[PDB]
This record gives structure tokens, C-alpha cells and sequence, in this order.
């Protein structure tokens, strides 16, 4: 009586149940694991807070309306302030982590709409100015708020044009990245497990984000007659196999 | 190898063509799941689509130019093209760039070919024979100030001398600092509020300096350098969506404003053929 | 025959002949069998 | 001194030749490789992942909406969409498949075209997708369409339908770039019965459509893509 | 091997020289069936009549020309021969064409040799040294518009750079779409009422583009390109009647009107020697 | 570096010589051969088929 | 010795030394013996 | 080859970090004598610092 | 005479390449080596000897 | 393969792979053990 459909994920002191899942994606078919010695470089023993950092943090909720263009969060940024995960983050020189991402959106059998939930490794954004204008730090570190693709261009911020993925590629091809759809008629959640993907064994958690999670409405939300025209979307994310190394004074970052 | 097996009528409870794309999978459906097929063999291996093959041919990565002329009274050799210099990079020209950016991280050895041809746009009695000297000036090492500085001694820095009209060829191991080169980097060099964003900060490869060894003749000679790059021993990770809009800058993803629609509009209906 | 000492100096590599699209086409956590229902 | 003779071609530079060269950095030790998920070995590995087709090409500036094929409730017998199968051009051209095919001169193989339905769960519909092999015109009505490769799709719990365009061909390779002799057919879709919405519901519903290549597929003779060009070298 | 065996007088009921040609056979009659012969050996193998040998020597298949000159103010490089281009084909010149069309289908690898020589028809101080760059532009890939377009980057398209006066040589595998190249094709590309007839529609090979890499000197330089083609690994099917009338077009069988009698008229009688 | 000497004829192009060359299309896979009746191997095979002689050349 | 990797790059092929004119000179359905009458 | 071995807390009478430089020696002290380390390998031979290489171009 | 083809790079001088050359002094016999204390093999050997740092740079 | 007769004409030497800093880092007459007191 197991269905692909019902699932439970327990991680730390927190549990999620979905009764309307559509399997789960594990990026590149690899599950998060700690850093092996053969791959290690820094000689420091690392710190593995385990259950105090590897639990589920639910970010603040978004509201899908008929005019929504899509939202974008960066990792580990989105979690920069969650509990002890965040403290560890500002206090060590280097850290590394994988995540379980669970995006939630329920409706009824009269609604229609379909969101794309995708994880993009190394999502370098484009400046809407063109040329070689850079995208300032603050703009690519929105924190739990994430970036709202239907917000206005700002100065020093990225471009927010959806048919171009914020980088000069077409929305249609985002499907080459680990992703899952939430089609109100099928699905009510999306779950993706992200292994740590980098060109170095461990890195800085503040100067470099290693994935952007993106939720994009593709088939517009259509509510039943005289229904309220909107649904909330909630994102809950859990660091998994986290390791921190090179402890010290506590980083100070712009803004 | 069979490309298609033989398959006949079906009346089952087992439907391989109904799936749920919401899952993120592309189910491996074949012609024989939905029509009646006959056996056929592949006769093919997919040899020429190997990434080593795809990135393994020489591509032009840079065209520069230097001239041989009397430096007498020149206050700025660099500025007179008495010796130009190039900031080694692999994205200044776009044919090869779009190919590499199909991947996120890439690792390979490089084979460089350098073709140098001379031009004599204004009245010369003859064509002189010039020897070019291209130096590798990695970051931290004195960079040439005049076309005949102590720098050109290049006692510790690899340099090649070849003749204009000829070609020079040598191969450099993968010089990246990390395990792969980042084709993309969503980071900064530090948490500064105004530091540049992108990879510009990461592919700190240094530059390469060219000059003519010959002193000047009576006429002036323009030498134009073309650098070709071939990846050998390629390794590529994490495929990405291909580049759709035009490029504007080395190292940023930025596209131009008021660009044009990249998807061709139908001449007719959705229903049109 | 390599005439040179360093590995970078050797010619192009030879075909992976690796080929396994499943990391890209079927990264699902619970295995899907073609023919069985997608969602049970 | 061993006697030699040099042949025609000596001194040429062929960008495609593969030989040994001296290393400029004798004895240098590259950084160790660490493990990174996601390694690609063949472009054939990636063109099997499906991506969305902007089938609804009828707009005037690129929009998220050209990915949506609309469906109308209560129409009978009528046609949902049509397209030829020049995978290197037209709707296909910006898709990952289209985009890679363009790096090669010839292609052969089967294509997989699937449609995922997004209408309310309490609605229902039966569509017919038809592949018309080279030699006939794009079908003009379902009767015409239904006599070639087709699948009646019944919209249900299982949200997507995967149609295969089996390789139908005399010549074993076709050019990517639109050739006549080498042309592959048409793909059309019609109401089999009709879309029906539940009460309290209204308007258009949309289908999303994807394209990917079967394991069947072959691409050969690499060349340059018409999809990218430039007028001056970029700088930093 | 015996070329003739010894044979003596015959008075038989078994007549090998009477046959019925209406049958379509050529009965294998020998000297020894009708005169008295002596033994003799062949001393010969028929080596130099092998089709590999017959089609295996280089033949000139194309002569084109490009010039190096100041492109300043040229509105159409292609038109100034600032870079010509050729529609690869193997019938533009006729010596090799008649040889190939002795067969209906032919399959082979090609070895190309390209000789480039320069001419300076009007007053120059000297002869410059130019490098030619010939690109393979298969069908579907951007074709060059100026003599220095992004196209020439040729990041994915094989190109060779050699010097004028020298020769370039490389070999291309059999690139046909079918199992053999059609020397003839009695068909159309589709059932259109006005589409072209012939093979023109079938040997969609694409074109090859040449240019000089050098910028301009003070004088102008004419470079004339000659492409030679040698078949290697030849396979030929279905022999046909040799070409009798002159050729008029690449790819059609058409002969010129009011052509001349191709059979030599006797100077004398049927009875004449 | 192995010492060599080049002989007279170096650099010449003889249309009849038979040597190896680099392939411009590394790794390309040609179309499979299918069977076709009629293969010719030697011109000596075909000159044994008889054909008509315009003997009456007097026109 | 081939110096190159691809087959197209090898020199000319070597003599068929096949040679069988009968597909061209005697494509008759019922075998004709020299010396026996052509038409019986 | 290990570049660093794994080493944990220490509370000893054996102090490798106190020396007398007046002796003229450079005592071979390592990270693992004064912090807690994890194993890591060298992955490197020191090829390009050989004097033959240094004076050989 | 063995057929050859020369590749791109022929005739170049790369200061970092390592090949054989004819000896200008054929048959000459170098002075014997005697023992000398102090041989260095790697620069890695010497950067492990400590030296003083002008830390007080303020002059 | 050496093509030449004299030893000077051969290419560069090959890595010492000798490496022993103690003549430079620990030339003390009485051996010092790390961890034992420097001056007893
Ligand atoms: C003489 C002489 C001259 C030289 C040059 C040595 C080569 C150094 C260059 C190293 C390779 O440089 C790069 C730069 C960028 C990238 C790259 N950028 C991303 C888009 C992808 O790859 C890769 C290699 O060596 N000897
Ligand atoms: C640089 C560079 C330039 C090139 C050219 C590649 C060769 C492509 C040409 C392929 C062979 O072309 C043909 C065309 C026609 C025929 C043919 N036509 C009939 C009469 C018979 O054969 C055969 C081969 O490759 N690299």
C-alpha cells in the first residue's frame, strides 16, 4: 500500500509528511555524503553539529497569484539566519552541505496551475544593465526573502526576466537541471535532495552560493469560480551532512 | 547492437506510454512501445559526440596585433603596439565559448597554435623576416614595459620564438587552482559590498606577451597574431541550458537590453505546418 | 609512442565509451519501472 | 643522418588533427581531481533528457506563454496544433535537442514527443496525436490524420503521454538543416472526443509539450551552429 | 597462368562458335575454339585496371581565385573575391567526371590536395607571403559574409591554414548520406510539379570557403586555388555506357543542341580498309 | 632530436603517389554499406561484355 | 604502419584480385554450355 | 603520502612546540603538534622545484 | 628515403623544451667530481630552514 | 634513444627525488628529539 504518493522525511527533530508527492529527485543521482580524506585539503578537523543543523527550516511563505513571475532563493544564503546553522556559517572560515528541499502548494480538484521547481548549480546571474555591469553582493544575497522575479529592476541588482533564467538561457531548457513540477491536478509538493557540488572540496559559505532553488509558475494559476484568486507556496529546506571548518572570529558581511 | 527489436500487436494492462512528467524523469520510451517494429541494428557508436571530440579541435580564441617600427621617441611602447599583451582567457570569442558553457566545470590540457602573418600596408621595398617572441607572464612576474626590457630575458618563464608566417605550437597542462575550471561562479572574491561578481575573479590565469625580436627596417610592418586553442584530455561536469541571447562581456552572463525575440514566430497559426 | 615526457603533451584522449544518461534522465529516488503506473 | 622526403601538406595547420606537442611547463603538477556529481561523457547522454518546446510560437516577443498549448472545452473533431518535423528549425530550434542537433550535420533516430496535461483534476479529455511520414501533406482533418502513426491519449491520473516518432526513412540519415529530400513528416493533434470542464470552472486549460531523443539516435559530422555569432571580440 | 592452351584440328558435332546473342549472354569463346593454338602464359595480373587504381590518382576538380587587397569601402567581400567559396562537387571539370560516370553508385574516401600560387599582375615591389585558410562549411552552418567574420573562428568546423606556393593535404571519410554516392538519380526531392530533376538535389554536400588571412599590403595579390581529389578505398556498382556527347551542366545528363556526329564517318565504303 | 637529411623531390606533389593523410573529420562514422547487385572490380571484367560496332559508318 | 587513427586516412586499397565477369557476361537464367546448342 | 595525519586533544609533559633556536636547528614542527588535524594526502612530489628543473630552461 | 610530413611548430625555439644536441667538443673529458659538503637537490629542501622576518618594517 | 655519442648531448636529467633537508635544518652535533626539552 506504499504509494509513490505518500512520504515521510524525518531529519533531526523535524518531520514532514506529504500525502500527494510525485516521487523525489536526487540530483545527478547522488545523495549528500561527508568529505572524504582522499579529497581533503585543509588540515583542520571539521565540526559536524549533526542534528542541531540538519533539521528542516521553513522559510516565510510566498503568494502565487495570476500575475506571479517566479521566485529565486540561493543556498546557503536562504538559511544564513536559521538557528545554529546560521551561526556556524558566520563563525567558520569554510563549511560544506547538501540539502533536502521540500516545496509545498495545495489547492483543490477544481484549480489548475503548474510550477517548475528546479535546482541550478552555480547560477551566475546577469546584470539588467548589459555590458559588464556587475550584480552587487546584497542583490545576490536576498536571505530568506529570496528574489521576486516580478519585482522591479533595481540598480546593482540582477535582471528578473523569466524567459531567460536570469542569465541568457531559455526557460524551456531548465529541465536539463534536477527539477520536479507541482501540477495542482497531480502533485502538491516537490522534493529534491541536493548533494554538495563544487570544484573545491569545501568553500566559503558567504562569498559563494552553490545552488539557486527556483520556483516558477508555468501554467498560470486558475482558480474555480469566485474562488480567491491566489494560493500560498511554502519552501522548507534542511541542511544535510553539514560540516564546518576553520573556526574563528565571525564574519562581517556587507549590508 | 539492436536499434529496434521486432514487436507485434499489444492489448495489455501494462502501458509504458502513460507517465507522470511531474516526477522529473524522462522515461525511456521506444518506438516499439507504441507501434509494431521489425529488427534493425545501430551500425553506429556515438564516437563523434564524445566530449573529448566535441571540445577537441582548435578554435580561434584571440587575434591581436603588434608592429615593428622605430621606437625612437615612443613614450609608450605598449601603446604603440611595439609589443601588445593579452589577458589569456577562453571566452573573448564566442564560437568556442557557447560550446564550453554547455557544462559548469571543465578540466583539460590546452594545446595552443599561434599563427602570425605580416602586412605592409604602405610602400615597402620588401617583406622583412621577423621573428616573434611570445612570453608567458603569469601573475606575480614582471610585466614588460618596453619592447626590449630585462623581462624579455625570460630566464624562468616559458617563451617560444618562431617566424612570422610560420606557426608555433606547444601544450600547457591544466593550470587551474581548483579541481576544474569554473565555467560559472555565483560568488565574489570576498564579502565586499562593491567587489566584482562572476568568474573574472577566479580565472586569474595571467597574460601572454608578444613582441618582434627584430630591430626596425626602413618601412613599418604590421604583424597580426591569431591564437588557437584545442582542449585535450577533457572532463566536463553538470550540463546546463545552452546560451540563447548574445554575449556582452568576458565573464559575465549579461545579455544586451532590447535584444530580439530568440524564438522564431510562426507565419500562421498554432495549427500551421 | 610518446616522444615527450609530460602527460599534457600527449594527443587527444580516446572515447569514453562510458555513456549513462540515467543520472540526467532518471534521477528519481524510488525507481520507476516502464509499464508500471507512474503514481501508485 | 637518416634520408627523408617531405610530402604535400608539410607545414599545414589543420584545426582537427591530433598530435603530440612539447609541454611549456615541464614538470608541473596539476591539482588533484576531487569527485563532482554530474559528469557528462557524450552529448548523446544529454539529448535524452526532455525539455519543453515553445510550440505556441504565435506571440510577438518571447514569452512564457509560447510554451503553453491551449485547449478549448466542448470543441469536437477539431485540431489542437500542427508543426513539421524540421528538428533544426522552427519550434524545435531552441530546445536542448534542437540546440545540439545544430552542432552536427546529419541525424538519424527516433524522437520522443510527450504532452503533460495541466487542467483541473475533475475535467477529462481524449486527444489523438498523429505522426505523418514524409510523402503526404500535413493532415487537414483527423480522418486524414488518423491514417498514419497515432496514439489516442485518455487524460487521467497519469498526467503525461509519450508519443514516439519512429524513424521512418528511405535514406538512413537526414540533414539537421531543412532539406526537402531529407524531410521527416508532420506532427498534428486533434480532439478525439473533447475537453470537458467540471462545474464552477472555466476558460482554457493548457498542455505542456516536451521533446527528447530515443536511445536510437545518431548525430554525425560536427559543424558550427547558426545559433550564435558576434561582431567584435568581447572584453572584460 | 595459361593465356592459350595448345589445341589441334577439330571435326566435331560440338560447335562452340555458333551462339544466339538474342539471349543477352557473351559466350566465352577463345582463339583455341576456332584455330589450332600453342601454349602461352599470361605473365600479367590486371593490376592497373583495378577500380581502386583507375579512380585512385589525384585529378584537378576545381580552380577558384581570391585576392588580398584593401577591403576598405568594399560592400561585398564575396563579390570582390575577398574570399571566394566553392560548392564542393566532383563533376564541374570533366576528365574525372567521365571516369566516375562509368558506374552508377560509387563509394570512396577522398584525399584532397590544394595548391595555391600567387600572381602580381601589376607593379609590386615584392611578393608577399600570404597564408590561405580554407574552411569546410557544411550545410546548416553560417556561411561567411566578410573576409573576417566570426565564421572564420571555425571553432567546430575543420579548417586548414597553409602558405600560398605550398600545398595542403588532408583526407575526408565518405560523407554520403546513403550507402553510396549516386552518379545518377532518376528522381526528384519530392513530388513537386516544378522541382529540379537529377542529383543536384542529392549531393548536398555543402561548400568550402577560402580566404587569405593576411591584411593588405600596398599592392594587390591574386591567389588562384586548385583543388585536386583522389579517391581511396573505392567501391563501384553497375557499369554503364561511357559518355559520348559533351557535358553542359553539373548534375544533369543534358548534352548540347546541334552537337556533332560522334561516330567518325568512313572516308570510303563500308568495304574500305 | 633525430638527425635527418631531405632528398631531392621533397615537397613535390605527384598526382599518382599513395600515402597517408590526417582525416579532417576525426571520429565520424560513415553510413553502413547495404548490398547492391552489380559490383565491378576490374575494367577487365566489363570489356568482356560485347557491344555493337557502328560498322556502317558511311552516314 | 598507420600513423593516424581514422580509416579514411590510410593509403589506397590493394587489388581486389576479385574479378568475375559472369554477372555481366552471362546473366542468363538457365545455364548455357559452350559447345552445346544455344537454343534447344 | 600523508600531508597531515589525524591528531586529537593533547595534555602532555611532552611539548614539541617549545625549542631553543640558539642551537641553529629548525625543528620539524607540524600543524598536528599544536592543533587537532584530520588526515589529508599530499598528491604532489615536488618535481618542478628540482634544481635540474630550476636551472634547466 | 622515408616519407615525412612536418607539423605546425616546426622550427620554433621553446625555452622550456628538453632535447638532445650535438656536442661542440667531441670527446672531451670533464674534471673528476670530488666530494663537497652541502649539495642541494630541491628548493623544497632549503625553504624549511628558518630565517628572520623584518617584522618591524616601520623604519 | 641517444642519437649522439657524448654525454653532454643528452637531454635534461630526471628528478633527484633525493631530498634531505637535515643537512640544512638540523646540523646539530647532539641529536635533538622533538618533544624532548631543547636544553637539558
Ligand atoms: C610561450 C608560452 C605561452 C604560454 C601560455 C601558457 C598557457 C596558460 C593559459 C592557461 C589556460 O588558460 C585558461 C583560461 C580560461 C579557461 C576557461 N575559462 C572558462 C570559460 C572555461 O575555461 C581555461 C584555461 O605558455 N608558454
Ligand atoms: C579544411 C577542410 C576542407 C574540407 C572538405 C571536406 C570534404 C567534403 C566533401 C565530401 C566529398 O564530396 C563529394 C561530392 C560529390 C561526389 C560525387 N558526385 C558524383 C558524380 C560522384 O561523386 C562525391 C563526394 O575538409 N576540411
Amino acid at each position: 500500500g506504499y504509494s509513490d504518493r505518500v512520504q515521510q522525511i524525518t531529519l533531526g527533530n523535524s518531520t514532514i509528511t506529504t500525502q500527494e508527492a510525485a516521487n523525489a529527485v536526487v540530483c545527478y543521482a547522488e545523495w549528500p555524503e561527508y568529505l572524504p580524506d582522499v579529497d581533503a585539503s585543509d588540515v583542520n578537523k571539521t565540526s559536524k553539529p549533526d542534528t542541531s543543523v540538519c533539521r528542516f527550516y521553513t522559510l516565510d511563505s510566498k503568494t502565487w497569484t495570476t500575475g506571479s513571475k517566479g521566485w529565486c532563493w540561493k543556498l546557503p544564503d536562504a538559511l544564513k539566519d536559521m538557528g545554529v546553522f546560521g551561526q556556524n556559517m558566520f563563525f567558520h572560515s569554510l563549511g560544506r552541505s547538501g540539502y533536502t528541499v521540500h516545496v509545498q502548494c495545495n489547492a483543490t480538484k477544481f484549480h489548475s496551475g503548474c510550477l517548475l521547481v528546479v535546482v541550478i548549480p552555480e547560477h551566475q546571474l546577469a546584470s539588467h544593465e548589459g555590458g559588464n555591469v556587475s550584480v552587487k553582493y546584497t542583490f545576490t544575497h536576498p536571505g530568506e526573502r529570496g528574489i521576486d522575479l516580478s519585482s522591479a529592476n533595481e540598480v546593482g541588482g540582477p535582471v528578473k526576466d523569466v524567459l531567460y533564467n536570469m542569465n541568457g538561457t531559455l526557460l524551456g531548457n531548465l529541465l536539463i537541471f534536477p527539477h520536479q513540477f507541482i501540477n495542482l491536478r497531480t502533485n502538491n509538493t516537490a522534493t529534491i535532495v541536493i548533494p554538495y557540488i563544487n570544484s573545491v572540496p569545501i568553500d566559503s559559505m558567504t562569498r559563494h552560493n552553490n545552488v539557486s532553488l527556483m520556483v516558477i509558475p508555468i501554467a498560470p494559476l486558475t482558480v474555480p469560480t469566485g474562488a480567491t484568486p491566489s494560493l500560498p507556496i511554502t519552501v522548507t529546506i534542511a541542511p544535510m551532512c553539514t560540516e564546518f571548518s576553520g573556526i574563528r572570529s565571525k564574519s562581517i558581511v556587507p549590508q | 547492437t539492436v536499434a529496434s527489436i521486432s514487436s507485434g500487436p499489444k492489448h495489455t494492462q501494462k502501458v509504458p506510454i502513460l507517465t507522470a512528467n511531474e516526477t522529473g524523469a524522462t522515461m525511456p520510451v521506444l518506438p516499439s512501445d507504441s507501434i509494431e517494429t521489425r529488427t534493425t541494428y545501430m551500425h553506429f557508436n556515438g564516437s563523434e559526440t564524445d566530449v573529448e571530440c566535441f571540445l577537441g579541435r582548435a578554435a580561434c580564441v584571440h587575434v591581436t596585433e603588434i608592429q615593428n617600427k622605430d621606437a625612437t621617441g615612443i613614450d609608450n611602447h605598449r601603446e604603440a603596439k611595439l609589443f601588445n599583451d593579452w589577458k589569456i582567457s577562453l571566452s573573448s570569442l564566442v564560437q568556442l565559448r557557447k560550446k564550453l558553457e554547455l557544462f559548469t566545470y571543465v578540466r583539460f590540457d590546452s594545446e595552443y597554435t599561434i599563427l602570425a602573418t605580416a602586412s605592409q600596408p604602405d610602400s615597402a621595398n620588401y617583406s622583412s623576416n621577423l621573428v616573434v617572441q611570445a612570453m608567458y607572464v603569469p601573475p606575480g612576474a614582471p610585466n614588460p614595459k618596453e619592447w626590449d626590457d630585462y623581462t624579455w630575458q625570460s630566464a624562468s618563464n616559458p617563451s617560444v620564438f618562431f617566424k612570422v608566417g610560420d606557426t608555433s605550437r606547444f601544450s600547457v597542462p591544466y593550470v587551474g587552482l581548483a579541481s576544474a575550471y569554473n565555467c560559472f561562479y555565483d560568488g565574489y572574491s570576498h564579502d565586499d559590498a562593491e567587489t566584482q561578481y562572476g568568474i573574472t575573479v577566479l580565472n586569474h590565469m595571467g597574460s601572454m606577451a608578444f613582441r618582434i625580436v627584430n630591430e626596425h627596417d626602413e618601412h613599418k610592418t604590421l604583424v597580426k597574431i591569431r591564437v588557437y586553442h584545442r582542449a585535450k584530455h577533457v572532463e566536463a561536469w553538470i550540463p546546463r541550458a545552452p546560451r540563447a541571447l548574445p554575449y556582452t562581456s568576458i565573464g559575465r552572463t549579461n545579455y544586451p537590453k532590447n535584444t530580439e525575440p530568440v524564438i522564431k514566430k510562426r507565419k500562421g497559426d498554432i495549427k500551421s505546418y | 609512442i610518446n616522444y615527450y615526457k609530460d602527460a599534457a603533451s600527449t594527443s587527444s584522449a580516446g572515447q569514453s565509451l562510458s555513456m549513462d544518461p540515467s543520472k540526467f534522465t532518471e534521477p528519481v529516488k524510488d525507481l520507476m519501472l516502464k509499464g508500471a503506473p507512474a503514481l501508485n | 643522418g637518416l634520408p627523408t622526403t617531405t610530402l604535400p601538406g608539410s607545414g599545414q595547420f589543420l584545426t582537427t588533427d591530433d598530435r603530440q606537442s612539447p609541454s611549456a611547463l615541464p614538470n608541473y603538477e596539476p591539482t588533484p581531481r576531487i569527485h563532482i556529481p554530474g559528469k557528462v561523457h557524450n552529448l548523446l547522454e544529454i539529448i535524452q533528457v526532455d525539455t519543453l518546446i515553445p510550440m505556441n510560437n504565435t506571440h510577438t516577443k518571447d514569452e512564457v506563454n509560447s510554451y503553453l498549448i491551449p485547449l478549448n472545452a466542448n470543441r469536437q473533431n477539431e485540431q489542437v496544433f500542427g508543426t513539421n518535423l524540421f528538428i533544426g528549425d522552427g519550434v524545435f530550434k531552441t530546445t536542448l535537442l534542437g540546440e545540439i542537433v545544430q552542432y552536427y550535420t546529419h541525424w538519424s533516430g527516433s524522437l520522443r514527443f510527450s504532452l503533460m496535461y495541466t487542467g483541473p483534476a475533475l475535467s477529462s479529455a481524449k486527444l489523438i496525436l498523429a505522426y505523418t511520414p514524409p510523402g503526404a501533406r500535413g493532415p487537414q482533418d483527423r480522418r486524414e490524420a488518423m491514417l498514419g502513426t497515432h496514439v489516442v491519449w485518455d487524460i487521467g491520473l497519469q498526467s503525461t503521454i509519450v508519443m514516439t516518432i519512429p524513424w521512418t526513412s528511405g535514406v538512413q540519415f537526414r540533414y539537421t538543416d531543412p532539406d526537402t529530400y531529407t524531410s521527416a513528416g508532420f506532427l498534428s493533434c486533434w480532439y478525439q472526443t473533447s475537453l470537458i470542464l467540471p462545474p464552477e470552472t472555466t476558460g482554457q486549460v493548457y498542455l505542456l509539450s516536451f521533446i527528447s531523443a530515443c536511445p536510437d539516435f545518431k548525430l554525425r559530422l560536427m559543424k558550427d551552429t547558426q545559433t550564435i555569432s558576434q561582431t567584435v571580440a568581447l572584453t572584460e
